[PDB]
C-alpha cells in the first residue's frame, strides 16, 4: 500500500504545480509516520533531496521544515552520501536565502554527518558573511555541529571567541553567539577556555540580557561537564548574595532548581548554609518562594542526609507564612527532613510537622483556585509520604483529615478522599476507625450537589470500600439508597462497582451489575456487564464457606464453577477482533482451572477413605514397604494433582510475561496466585507423599513490612500459616496421610477465604505497545511456499518496529528484543509431529539493542528436506531489569 | 439412566446421614459401600463411627449377596491376579455352548469363573482398543447385567486396572452400566470425562458410532450435575461440540437459572466472532448437520431458542412494541442469528421467519439500545430478502419502514445518538438511486463485525424495484435535508453521520430545482465542533464548490454575512480554517472553468475585495 502512496507522490512532484509540490512535501511526514520502513524512508528522502536541489526557493523551506519535524526517522537512511551531496550542491549559489536554508538543513542533519569536512568548511566560511539571515543560519548550523563533532568544536571555539570579543557586532549577535559555548564539553581544555571566556564576558559586559544568557550558557556547560559544579554553585550563590537586580536573582534560582533536579549529590553543607542565609535576608516573596522550592527539591535527595542548624530554622519560620506556596514548600521540607533524617531532637519537629499540615488545610479548603489546589495536593502527598514512611503518626493525620472533611464546600473532599484511600492501603486500623465518619459523610452528602457530584460520590464510595472489610451491614443498603433516587449516572455507578470489585466487596458489585444490566446502549457492553455480574456472584458464593466443613463446600465449589463457566462464556461471546480481550479470558480460564484442581484435590481427599488401603494391598503388602510406603491407588491421583498444579504454575508464569502492560498491583496479584499454587503443589508433594524426597525446611524470613494492600498481607499470613503447619507435621505420622490431609484441607479452605481481587489491569487497558515485526522475505503474496533450490540457503531479513499507543515511559521501557526463529516440517513424515527431531536445531537466539524505534537482524537456516517447512519468529522484548516478557505476535511464514 | 444422581452427589462428599434417605437406590453402588465397611482401616474416631453407621445402615435384604461378593473378591487377591497376568502373557505371545457353559450361574457361584470372565472381558477390550472399530459382543450378559456390573465393580475395586480403559470398554459395550463405574470410585469423574471427550474425532457424533459415547457422556453429566459445565467447556475447547450443546440445553431445561440472558445464546455467541479454530470447527459441524434431519441436539436447540424468542411476541402483540428491559436481549438474539446465518448459514422456515419479521418491526422505547436494534433489524432485512414470497409479510414490512421513515426525526431528537437508523435508510436510498450495490455491501459489513457476502449484486436488487415504488427522490431528499447537524463530533463513534448522505446527495445530482441552497445546513454543521478533522469534510466542501458552477443546480454562494459574523474576533480554529479553505477553493473555481454555458448562469456573486482584506 505504501508503494502506491510513494508513486502518487512522485507523480504529484513530477509536474511543477508549486501548490501540488508543497502539498506533497508537507504530506510526506504523514507517510513517514504511517510507514517507518527503511527503504521507503530512504527513497522519500532521496526524492526530497532531488526536489531540494532544484526549486523555487519555497519548496526548500518546506523540505527544511519536514526534516526538522521528522528527526527520529533520519538515522534509517541507507544512501547518505548521495543525499548529503544533493543537499550541499545548492550552497554554492549566490542567493543568501538559499545558502541560509541550506545551512539550516545541514544543521538539521548534524546527527548523521558529524565528520563531513565540507559542511564544516561551509559553516566556517559563511559564519562571517555580509548578511543578516545567512549569519543566523550559520550560527544555528554551527551550534548543531558543535553539539557533536569535537573537531568542529575545537575549530569553531576560537572563531566564536574572536567574533564575540571583536566589539564590532551588535548586542543581539553576541546574545545569539553566546549559547554556542554550551557545546564545549568535549575536553577539559575546551571547558577551561569556555569558562575563562564566559568569566571575561560577565566581567566585561554588564547587562541584564548579556549576563542572563552568559550565565545560562555557563551553567549548561557546567551541568553537561560535571567537573566544576561546586564552583558553579558558589558563583550562583555569590550572584544571589551580591547582585541587586531581580532578573538575575530569578535566573540563579531557576539555575539552582535545575541543578538540584539533575545533579543533587554535588551539593555540600556550605552551599546549603549560604542559600539559607541568603533566603533569610530576602525581603521579597517570590524570591524566597523560589529559594524554598530549590531547598525542597534538594531535601528530597541524599543532600538532606549529607547536610546532617539553619535549614531547620528557615523551614520552621516559613511554615506559618501568610502566603500558601511558601508554607507548602516549608511543610514539604519539614516532612522530607522528618522522613529522611532520624535525629534525636527532630522527633519534636514531628509535632511542628503535623500541626503545620493544618496551616495548609485551613487556607486551601474552600478557595476554589488552582493556586490553592496546587498547595493542597503538595500537602496531601507530603502527608501520604509521612504516613507511609513513619507509621507512628498515622492517626494524628487521619484525625485532622476527618475533622477537615466537614470544612469543604464539596471542592476539596475528593482530594481528601484520595488521600485517605492512599493512606489506608497500608494500615487497616485507620479504615476501621474512620468507617463511621465516612458513612456519616456519605449520608450527609446526598442532600444537594451539582458541580462535581459524580466524582465526589465515586471518591466517597471508593474510600468507604477501602475502609470497610465486609460491607454486609446496613451501610450497603444506605449506599444503595443514596445512589438510587439520586442522579443515576451510568459511569459513576460503574466506577463504584469497579472499585468495589477491586477492593473485594462483591455484594455491592453484584447489585450494581444487576442494576446496570438493564441499561446498556449496545451489545458488547451488555455481555461485559453480564460476565462481571456472574464473576461477582461466583465470588460472593465462594465466601459462603464454613470453617471445618466438607459437606456443603463441594456444592459451593460446584455452583461457583458453574457461575464462572457462565461468565467466561458470556465474556468470550463479547471478544471481537477490534480491541480484543486477551488478558481477561486467560485470567478467568486459569482461575477456573485452579478451582477445578482444588475441587479434584478435595474430592480425592474425601475418597481417600473409600477403601483405599485394601485396594492396592492385594498385589503387594503396603505396610512396612521400603520401596513405596503406604502404596495405594491414591498415589496416581496425588501425582495427577501435582502435575496439574505444576502446569498451572507454568501457565501463571507464562501469563505474567505475556501481558507486558500490567501494573505493579496486577503483577503482584499474579505472583501471589502462582505462589499459592506452588505452595499447594509443595504441600501435595512433600507432605502427602514421602517426606524423605525433599525434607527442606523453610528456615527463612518472609512477609516483610512492604505490602501495599490488605489482600497481599492476608495472602502472606496464610502462606506463613501453611509453612508453619507443614514444617512440623513432616516426620510425625505415617505417609498414609492420616492427619496430613486434615491440614491440607484446612490450608485449601484458608486460601479460599479471600475471594479475589480484580486489579487495575483487568479494566482500562493502557500502555498498548506492539512490535510489528515485518520481515522482508522473497515476494510471497499467496500462501504458496517460496521455490528454493533446497541446497543453497534461505534468508529471512527480519526487522521490527515498536509502536506505543500511550506514553512509552510509563511503567517499563523497551531495551532489547531477543528475536527467536525456528523451523519445522509441515507435512507429516512418520508421526503426527514434524519428525523425530522436528528440525528445531536452528534457533539462533539473537539479542539486538535498538537505540531508536527500529531494529533489524539477519537469520538463516540449512535444511535438506524436499518437503514443505514452517518458519516462525518471536519478539521476546527485554526490559531494563531483564525479563523474558514472552510476547505473542506469532508471525509464521511457510518458506 | 437412574444412576442415583442425588445419592452419588451425597456419597461423593460424605456418607453420614444420606444412607437413610435412599432405601432402594443403594443397590448398584452397594459394592463400594460393602468394601468400605468391611475392609475399613479405622484411622480416626469419626471415620470409625461413620463406617460403623454405614455398616449398620447397610443391613438390607441384599446384604448376603454383598458379603458373598466381598468374600469372593478377597479370596481372588492372588489367584485372580496371577490368572490375569498369565492370560495377558498368552495374549501377547499369540499376537506376535449352553449360555457359555452357564456363564450366568458360574460367575455368581465360584470366584474363579468370575475372574476368568473379567480377564476375557479385559482382553477383548484391549484388543478392541488397540486397532478396531466395533460395538458388538454386548448381548452376552444382557439378562444378568446387574450381576455382571457388580462383578466388574468388585474386580475394579479389588484388582489394579486402568480407569480410562474400563470407561472405554463400558462405553463400547453398554453405556447403561458406564455411569455405574462413576459410582465405584466417585473420584475419577473428571478424568473419565476428559478421556471420553478425547476419545473422539471432530466430524463425528452425528451419524457414526460416537452417538453412543455422546449419550453416555450426557448421562454421566446428568448424574453428576456438578461438572456438566466443565465437560461442556472441555468439549467446546477440544472436540465434539454437539455433546457440549446438548449438555448446555439439558442444563438450561433442568435448572431455571439465567433469566436475564439465555445460556444457550451465551454459549452460541462465541462461534463467529473469535477463536478461528473452534469457529471453523462449528462451521463445518453445522454444514455437515444441515442436510441431516434425524439428529436430536440441534433440533432441540432450535426449538428452545425459538420458544425463548416467541416468549416476547405477546408483548409486542398486545402493546405497541418492546420494553426497556427486553430491548437489549432482543438485539443480542438478533445479532446471534445474524452471526449464525452470516456465511454458509442454515435454511430458515416460515414458522420462524414470521416471528423474526414481527420482532424486527417492533416499536423501541426511543433508547439508543432501541436505535441499535432497529439498525440491526434493518441490516438483517436488507442482507436477506427471503420475505417477498408472501404478500402480508412484505406489506407489513413496508408499512413499518414507512413508520420508521416518519419517526426517524422523533427517534433522533429524543435519543441523543450520533447516527440513527434514518441516516442509514437515506444512505441506502441514495445508493439505490445511484445504481450500484457494492456500497450497500460495504454498509452492511461496516455496521457490524462480520466480513460476509450475501450475493454478487443479485439479492438486494429486488429492493431496487421497491425503491422506485414509493421511496422516490421526493421524500428521501427532504428527509436528508431536514436532518439536525451533529455537534461536537469525535470521528470515533461507530455509525454513518449525516455528512455521508449529504455528500452522496451533492455528488449524485441536485436537479430538484426546489431543494437547493443547503448552505444553511453546511454552516450549522461547520459552526463549532473543533475536536476532529472528519475525512469527509474536505470532499464535502469540494463537491459543494463543484455544485455551484454546475448547470441549473444553482446554490447560494455563501454570502459574506456568515464570514463577517464568524471571523470577527464559538467559531473555533477548525471552523475558521474550514471557512478559509472554502473561500480559497471558491476563488480557485472562479478561475478554473469561467464558462457556464452562457445561459442565465452569469451571477457568480464573487467578493469585491472588501472581505479578503478583513480575514487574517
Amino acid at each position: 500500500d505504501a508503494n502506491s502512496a510513494l508513486m502518487e507522490l512522485d507523480k504529484g512532484l513530477r509536474s511543477g504545480k508549486l501548490g501540488e509540490q508543497c502539498e506533497a512535501v508537507v504530506r510526506f511526514p504523514r507517510l513517514f509516520q504511517k510507514y517507518p520502513f527503511p527503504i521507503l524512508i530512504n527513497s522519500a528522502f532521496l526524492k526530497l533531496a532531488d526536489v531540494f536541489r532544484v526549486g523555487n526557493n519555497f519548496l526548500r523551506l518546506c523540505v527544511l521544515k519536514v526534516t526538522q519535524q521528522s528527526e527520529k526517522h533520519l538515522e534509517k537512511i541507507l544512501n547518505v552520501d548521495e543525499f548529503v551531496k544533493r543537499i550541499f550542491s545548492v550552497i554554492h549559489s549566490n542567493d543568501p536565502v538559499a545558502r541560509a536554508i541550506t545551512l539550516r538543513m545541514l544543521g538539521s542533519l548534524a546527527s548523521i554527518i558529524p565528520e563531513r569536512k565540507n559542511a564544516h568548511h561551509s559553516i566556517r566560511q559563511s559564519l562571517d558573511s555580509h548578511d543578516n539571515v545567512e549569519v543566523e543560519a550559520a550560527v544555528f548550523a554551527a551550534a548543531n555541529f558543535s553539539a557533536q563533532s569535537k573537531d568542529f568544536a575545537v575549530g569553531i571555539c576560537n572563531k566564536i571567541s574572536e567574533m564575540i570579543q571583536g566589539l564590532a557586532t551588535p548586542v543581539d549577535l553576541k546574545l545569539k553567539l553566546i549559547p554556542i559555548l554550551q557545546h564545549m564539553h568535549h575536553d577539559a581544555i575546551l571547558a577551561s577556555s569556555a569558562r575563562q571566556l564566559l568569566q571575561q564576558l560577565v566581567t566585561s559586559y554588564p547587562s541584564t540580557k548579556m549576563v542572563i544568557v552568559s550565565l545560562h550558557t555557563f551553567t549548561l556547560l557546567a551541568a553537561s561537564s560535571l567537573v566544576d559544579t561546586p564552583k558553579q554553585i558558589q558563583l550562583l550563590l555569590q550572584y544571589l548574595k551580591n547582585d541587586p537586580r531581580k532578573a538575575v536573582k530569578r535566573l540563579a534560582i531557576q539555575d539552582l532548581k535545575l541543578l538540584a533536579n539533575k545533579t543533587p549529590h554535588t551539593w555540600s553543607r556550605e552551599n546549603i548554609q549560604a542559600l539559607c542565609e541568603c533566603a533569610l535576608q530576602t525581603p521579597y516573596d517570590s524570591l524566597k518562594l523560589g529559594m524554598l522550592s530549590v531547598l525542597s527539591t534538594l531535601s528530597g535527595t541524599i543532600a538532606i542526609k549529607h547536610y546532617f542548624s539553619d535549614l531547620v530554622k528557615l523551614a520552621q519560620e516559613c511554615c506559618y507564612h501568610n502566603n500558601r506556596g511558601i508554607a507548602a514548600h516549608g511543610v514539604r521540607v519539614l516532612t522530607n527532613i522528618t522522613v529522611s533524617c532520624q535525629e534525636k531532637d527532630l522527633l519534636a519537629l514531628e509535632q511542628d510537622a503535623v500541626f503545620g499540615l493544618e496551616s495548609l488545610l485551613v487556607l486551601c479548603s474552600q478557595d476554589d483556585s488552582p493556586g490553592a489546589q496546587a498547595t493542597l495536593k503538595i500537602a496531601l502527598n507530603c502527608m501520604v509520604k509521612l504516613a507511609k514512611g513513619r507509621p507512628h503518626l498515622s492517626q494524628s493525620v487521619v484525625e485532622t483529615l476527618l475533622t477537615q472533611l466537614h470544612s469543604a464546600q464539596d471542592a476539596a473532599r475528593i482530594l481528601m478522599c484520595h488521600c485517605l484511600a492512599a493512606i489506608a492501603m497500608q494500615l487497616p486500623v485507620l479504615g476501621d476507625g474512620m468507617l463511621g465518619d465516612l458513612m456519616e459523610l456519605y449520608k450527609v452528602i446526598g442532600r444537594s450537589a451539582t458541580d462535581k457530584q459524580q466524582e465526589l460520590l465515586v471518591s466517597l464510595a471508593t474510600v468507604i470500600f477501602v475502609a470497610s472489610q465486609k460491607a454486609l451491614s446496613v451501610e450497603s443498603k444506605a449506599v444503595i439508597k443514596q445512589q438510587l433516587e439520586s442522579v443515576s449516572n451510568g459511569w459513576t455507578v460503574y466506577r463504584i462497582a469497579r472499585q468495589a470489585s477491586r477492593m473485594g466487596n462483591h455484594d455491592m458489585a453484584k447489585e450494581l451489575y444487576q442494576s446496570l444490566l438493564t441499561q446498556v446502549a449496545s451489545e458488547h457492553f451488555y455481555f461485559w456487564l453480564n460476565s462481571l455480574k456472574e464473576f461477582s456472584h461466583a465470588e460472593q458464593c465462594l465466601t459462603g464457606l464454613q470453617e471445618e466443613n466438607y459437606s456443603s463446600a463441594l456444592s459451593c465449589i460446584a455452583e461457583s464453577l458453574k457461575f464462572y463457566h457462565k461468565g467466561i462464556a458470556s465474556l468470550t461471546a463479547a471478544s471481537t477482533p477490534l480491541n480484543p480481550l486477551s488478558f481477561q479470558c486467560e485470567f478467568v480460564k486459569l482461575r477456573i482451572d485452579l478451582l477445578q484442581a482444588f475441587s479434584q484435590l478435595i474430592c480425592t481427599c474425601n475418597s481417600l477413605k473409600t477403601s483405599p488401603p485394601p485396594a492396592i494391598a492385594t498385589t503387594i503388602a503396603m505396610t512396612l514397604g521400603n520401596d513405596l510406603q503406604r502404596c495405594g491407588r491414591i498415589s496416581n491421583q496425588m501425582k495427577q494433582s501435582m502435575e496439574e498444579f505444576r502446569s498451572l504454575a507454568s501457565r501463571y508464569g507464562d501469563l505474567y510475561q505475556a501481558s507486558f502492560d500490567a501494573d505493579s498491583a496486577t503483577l503482584r496479584n499474579v505472583e501471589l496466585q502462582q505462589q499459592s499454587c506452588l505452595l499447594i503443589s509443595h504441600a501435595i508433594e512433600a507432605l502427602i507423599l514421602d517426606p524423605e524426597s525433599a525434607s527442606f525446611q523453610e528456615y527463612g524470613s518472609t512477609g516483610t513490612a512492604h505490602a501495599d494492600s490488605e489482600y497481599e498481607r492476608r495472602m502472606m499470613s496464610v502462606y506463613n500459616h501453611v509453612l508453619e503447619e507443614v514444617e512440623s507435621l513432616n516426620r510425625k505420622y505415617t505417609p498414609v496421610s492420616y492427619m496430613h490431609t486434615a491440614c491440607l484441607c484446612n490450608a485449601i479452605i484458608a486460601l479460599l477465604k479471600v475471594p479475589l481481587s480484580f486489579q487495575r489491569y483487568f479494566f482500562q487497558k493502557l500502555q498498548s505497545t506492539s512490535i510489528k515485526l515485518a520481515l522482508s522475505p522473497s515476494p510471497r503474496n499467496p500462501a504458496e511456499p517460496i521455490a528454493v533450490q533446497n541446497n543453497q540457503q534461505l534468508a529471512l531479513k527480519v526487522e521490527g518496529v515498536v509502536q506505543h499507543g500511550s506514553k512509552p515511559g510509563l511503567f517499563r521501557k523497551i531495551q532489547s528484543v531477543c528475536l527467536n526463529v525456528s523451523s519445522t516440517l509441515q507435512s507429516k513424515s512418520g508421526q503426527d509431529y514434524k519428525i523425530p527431531i522436528d528440525n528445531m536445531t536452528n534457533e539462533m537466539e539473537q539479542r539486538v539493542e535498538p537505540h531508536n524505534d527500529y531494529f533489524s537482524t539477519q537469520f538463516l537456516l540449512n535444511f535438506a528436506i524436499l518437503g514443505t517447512h514452517n518458519i516462525t519468529v518471536e519478539s521476546s522484548v527485554k526490559d531494563a531489569n531483564g525479563i523474558v516478557w514472552k510476547t505473542g505476535p506469532r508471525t509464521t511464514i511457510f518458506v | 439412566v437412574c444412576l442415583a444422581s442425588l445419592s452419588d452427589p451425597e456419597l461423593r462428599l460424605l456418607l453420614p446421614c444420606l444412607v437413610r434417605m435412599a432405601l432402594c437406590a443403594p443397590a448398584d453402588q452397594s459394592q463400594s459401600w460393602a468394601q468400605d465397611k468391611k475392609l475399613i482401616l479405622r484411622l480416626l474416631s469419626g471415620v470409625e463411627a461413620v463406617n460403623s453407621i454405614v455398616a449398620l445402615l447397610s443391613v438390607d435384604f441384599h446384604a448376603l449377596e454383598q458379603d458373598a461378593s466381598k468374600e469372593q473378591q478377597l479370596r481372588h487377591k492372588l489367584g485372580g491376579g496371577s490368572g490375569e497376568s498369565i492370560l495377558v502373557s498368552q495374549l501377547q505371545h499369540g499376537l506376535t455352548k449352553v449360555s457359555e457353559s452357564n456363564g450366568e450361574f458360574f460367575f455368581k457361584s465360584s470366584e474363579l469363573f468370575e475372574s476368568p470372565v473379567y480377564l476375557e472381558e479385559a482382553a477383548d477390550v484391549l484388543c478392541i482398543l488397540q486397532a478396531e472399530l466395533p460395538s458388538l459382543l454386548p448381548i452376552v450378559d444382557v439378562a444378568e447385567a446387574l450381576l455382571h456390573v457388580r462383578n466388574g465393580a468388585w474386580f475394579l475395586c479389588l484388582l489394579v486396572a486402568n480407569v480410562p480403559d474400563s470407561f472405554n470398554e463400558v462405553c463400547r459395550g453398554l453405556i447403561k452400566n458406564g455411569e455405574r463405574q462413576d459410582e465405584e470410585s466417585l473420584g475419577g469423574r473428571r478424568r473419565t470425562d476428559a478421556l471420553r471427550f478425547l476419545c473422539k474425532m471432530n466430524p463425528s457424533q452425528a451419524l457414526k458410532v460416537r452417538g453412543m459415547v455422546v449419550e453416555e457422556c450426557h448421562l454421566p453429566g446428568l448424574g453428576v450435575a456438578l461438572t456438566l459445565d466443565h465437560t461442556k467447556n472441555e468439549a467446546c475447547e477440544d472436540g465434539v461440540s454437539d455433546l457440549v450443546c446438548f449438555v448446555s440445553g439439558l442444563l438450561l431445561g433442568t435448572n431455571a437459572k439465567v433469566r436475564t440472558w439465555f445460556g444457550t445464546f451465551i454459549r452460541n455467541g462465541q462461534q463467529r466472532k473469535r477463536e478461528t479454530s473452534s469457529s471453523v470447527l462449528w462451521q463445518m459441524r453445522r454444514q455437515l448437520l444441515l442436510e441431516l434431519m434425524g439428529i436430536l441436539p440441534t433440533v432441540r436447540s432450535t426449538r428452545i431458542v425459538e420458544e425463548a424468542d416467541v416468549d416476547m411476541e405477546p408483548n409486542v402483540s398486545v402493546y405497541s412494541g418492546l420494553k426497556e428491559e427486553h430491548v437489549v436481549k432482543a438485539s443480542a438474539l438478533l445479532r446471534l442469528y445474524c452471526a449464525l446465518m452470516g456465511i454458509a448459514g442454515l435454511k430458515p422456515t416460515e414458522e420462524e421467519a414470521e416471528q423474526l419479521l414481527q420482532l424486527m418491526t417492533s416499536r423501541p422505547p426511543a433508547t439508543p439500545a432501541g436505535v441499535r436494534f432497529v439498525s440491526l433489524s434493518f441490516c438483517m432485512l436488507l442482507a436477506f430478502s427471503t420475505l417477498v414470497s408472501t404478500p402480508e409479510q412484505e406489506q407489513l414490512m413496508v408499512v413499518w419502514l414507512s413508520w420508521m421513515i416518519k419517526e426517524e426525526a422523533y427517534f433522533e431528537s429524543t435519543s441523543g445518538v450520533s447516527a440513527s437508523f434514518g441516516e442509514m435508510l437515506l444512505l441506502v436510498a441514495m445508493y439505490f438511486h445511484s445504481n450500484q450495490l457494492s456500497a450497500i455491501i460495504d454498509l452492511v459489513c461496516s455496521t457490524l463485525g462480520m466480513k460476509i457476502v450475501i450475493k454478487p449484486s443479485s439479492l438486494s436488487r429486488m429492493k431496487t424495484i421497491f425503491t422506485q415504488e414509493i421511496f422516490t427522490e421526493q421524500v428521501v431528499t427532504a428527509h436528508a435535508v431536514r436532518v439536525p447537524v451533529t455537534s461536537n463530533l469525535s470521528a470515533n463513534i461507530t455509525g454513518f453521520l449525516p455528512i455521508h448522505c449529504i455528500y452522496q446527495l451533492l455528488r449524485s445530482r441536485s436537479f430538484t430545482k426546489h431543494k437547493v441552497s443547503i448552505k444553511d445546513w453546511i454552516y450549522r454543521q461547520l459552526c463549532e465542533t473543533s475536536t476532529p478533522l472528519h475525512p469527509q469534510l474536505l470532499p464535502l466542501i469540494d463537491v459543494y464548490i463543484n455544485s455551484i458552477l454546475t448547470p441549473a443546480s444553482k446554490s447560494n454562494p455563501e454570502a459574506t454575512n456568515q464570514p463577517v459574523t464568524e471571523q470577527e474576533i464559538r467559531f473555533s480554529i477548525t471552523a475558521q480554517l474550514l471557512v478559509l479553505y472554502y473561500i480559497l477553493s471558491y476563488e480557485e473555481a472562479l478561475l478554473a472553468n469561467t464558462k457556464t454555458l452562457a445561459a442565465m448562469q452569469r451571477k457568480p456573486k464573487s467578493y469585491s475585495s472588501s472581505l479578503m482584506d478583513q480575514i487574517p
